[PDB]
Order: C-alpha cells, then structure tokens, then sequence
C-alpha cells in the first residue's frame, strides 16, 4: 500500500533567521520548528507512574 | 510491538532497516550528537536540530 500526502505548515510561519522571503518551503520541519504562530505548545511535568 | 503503544513510525523516512544504522541514544552518546544526524530510543527516531 502506498499513500502520498503533503503535510505542510500554514502560511505566516517564516523560518527563523530568514524571515523576509516569498518561497518559504513549509514542509522542511527543521526550518519551521518552533517558528509557527497558529499552534502553541505546553508540556506538563508530572510524577512518574510506578510499574 | 503494538502499533498503538509505541507511537513510533516505520513506513516513511524512518524505515526499519534504516533503524539498524541509526546511532543509539546512550549515556555516552548524548554528548556527541550534532546538527542533522538522527538518533533513536525505544525504537522512536529523532533528529537533532541544535548542535550539541
């Protein structure tokens, strides 16, 4: 089975240190990492679950 | 392993045979990674953005 998708980032999400540009590739996560505006992450620190 | 337990991915760039060549995250290997080169743990593969 073969499935093909795009999985690109939303616009207005220019990569850091490049900023002003017009051919931004919204697929390379390495440039887009953290440089988004429509999604805000927040981790949580909790005690472990003993197994 | 159960698909719905690990959360890892094998179909795609991660691959399975590819995981053989990937460096293993160890207490010694942590202070050697650089930009680019991947690393796996619990058969979940990451890649390092920021150097060291």
């Amino acid at each position: 089975l073969l499935v093909r998708y795009a999985l690109s980032a939303n616009p207005y999400t220019v990569a850091k240190d490049e900023k002003e540009a017009r051919i931004i590739d919204g697929g390379d996560m390495d440039k887009m990492a953290g440089r988004s505006d429509l999604s805000v992450l927040l981790g949580v620190k909790l005690p472990k679950i003993i197994i | 392993e159960f698909t719905f337990k690990t959360g890892a991915t094998y179909a795609g760039e991660a691959g399975y045979v590819d995981r053989e060549q990937i460096t293993e995250l160890t207490e010694e290997s942590k202070l050697t990674l650089n930009k680019g080169d991947l690393f796996k743990y619990n058969n979940i593969v990451y890649k390092v953005l920021e150097d060291t």
